[PDB]
């Protein structure tokens, strides 16, 4: 038995009215119940029993379905609302809902930094890329060395969606010994956005 | 008023056992069904079993059959979650809930119980400058920052100039690193002027290892 929530992520400017389905593999039962988890928190109980409004939750909060198909509905987004939204029906848990604040987009600034002398020293050596501030989520960094691709070399982290301003940001770190840094002399992170108008690369010469 | 509250976080070896508490306060603990439900980070919530704190019946998901064990002391209204021959992939945070009817509707929930599993041992973090320069300046803004690197476990706290410092910090969520060990990065956006006027610091502090560094970063010269 599963459970399949549509979609599994959407963005929507505060006022919009947002709608998430849930849909059972086979039916289960007329009871089901929605949460609200934010992030580094517990989740919350917003819906019970399909339809009913848990109490202290803001009235634009509401659900609606039965057999296989149910559906939840905030009236009218706010900003607080920025959450994964899950529908469960007893051991069954949907695979969840991310909602962000639809805003304007916003084109990230683009930053690079070489390794530190002391971590070359330690036989390392992490190049860092930072784009910061953009809007929306979507975002494509990719490392060149000598303008040669790179591949299993990198990991990438984005932070959750800025309260006062819509934001993301994203550090993307490449990892190297450093005798492996020392064979090549251009780094470069090429980034793409729908905030650019074309890739943004930007790049250093080792020494 | 009415709460369920947990036991701290966990590091564990695979083959290592965990036992987590959860302690009902302001309502009657033999009145409801205990759940747990558990989260993988970056991931969805996955329900473990529940425990009838007044028969002391337990009902598990086949997944953790034979490796789950739910108990309780009704004397101190406390429901225990303890995973045994733990996997490195049951690091995840673990939640105690109560049923508040024949719904299952989680009207409450615990804060959660992070548990890591990892061959790794302890280790804290070596801090690298992010040095503002050329490349991280625009626009009359620059960046900078701290490179948290290879430490184990989460979490690690970072400040900047004692915690003076707070508009334009963004620390990152960690990424496990192909050694099973974490890297993050706190960055902090400032007025490129202040590049020759300020000092910055940031102030890194891992207390799984008791490991607190303070450095300094300079821009490049």
């Amino acid at each position: 038995i599963q459970m399949t929530q549509s979609p599994s992520s959407l963005s929507a400017s505060v006022g919009d009215r947002v709608t998430i389905t849930c849909q059972a593999s086979q039916d289960i039962s007329n009871y089901l119940n929605w949460y609200q988890q934010k992030p580094g928190k517990a989740p919350k109980l917003l819906i019970y029993d399909a339809s009913n409004l848990e109490t202290g939750v803001p009235s634009r909060f509401s659900g609606s379905g039965s057999g296989t198909d149910f559906t939840f509905t905030i009236s009218s987004l706010q900003p607080e609302d920025i959450a994964t939204y899950y529908c469960q029906q007893y051991e069954f848990i949907g695979p969840g809902t991310k909602v962000d604040i639809k805003r304007t987009v916003a084109a990230p600034s683009v930053f690079i930094f070489p390794p530190s002398d002391e971590q070359l020293k330690s036989g390392t050596a992490s190049v860092v890329c930072l784009l910061n501030n953009f809007y929306p989520r979507e975002a494509k960094v990719q490392w060149k060395v000598d303008n040669a691709l790179q591949s299993g070399n990198s990991q990438e982290s984005v932070t959750e969606q800025d309260s006062k301003d819509s934001t993301y940001s994203l550090s993307s770190t490449l990892t190297l010994s450093k005798a492996d840094y020392e064979k090549h002399k251009v780094y470069a992170c090429e980034v793409t956005h729908q905030g650019l108008s074309s890739p943004v690369t930007k790049s250093f010469n080792r020494g | 008023q009415v709460q369920l509250v947990q036991s701290g976080a966990e590091v564990k070896k695979p083959g290592a056992s965990v036992k987590v508490s959860c302690k009902a306060s302001g309502y009657t603990f033999t009145g409801y069904y205990m759940h747990w439900v558990r989260q993988a980070p970056g991931q969805g919530l996955e329900w473990m079993g529940w425990i009838n704190p007044n028969s002391g019946g337990t009902n598990y998901a086949q997944k953790f059959q034979g490796r789950v064990t739910m108990t309780r002391d009704t004397s101190i209204s406390t429901a225990y979650m303890e995973l045994s021959r733990l996997r490195s992939d049951d690091t995840a945070v673990y939640y105690c809930a109560r049923e508040r009817s024949d719904f299952w509707d989680f009207d409450l929930w615990g804060r959660g119980t992070l548990v890591t599993v990892s061959s790794a041992s302890t280790k804290g973090p070596s801090v690298f400058p992010l040095a503002p320069s050329s490349k991280s300046t625009s626009g009359g803004t620059a960046a900078l920052g701290c490179l948290v690197k290879d430490y184990f476990p989460e979490p690690v706290t970072v400040s900047w100039n004692s915690g003076a410092l707070t508009s334009g910090v963004h620390t990152f969520p960690a990424v496990l690193q192909s050694s099973g060990l974490y890297s993050l990065s706190s960055v902090v956006t400032v007025p490129s002027s202040s590049l020759g006027t300020q000092t910055y610091i940031c102030n890194v502090n891992h207390k799984p290892s008791n490991t607190k560094v303070d450095k300094r970063v300079e821009p490049k010269s």
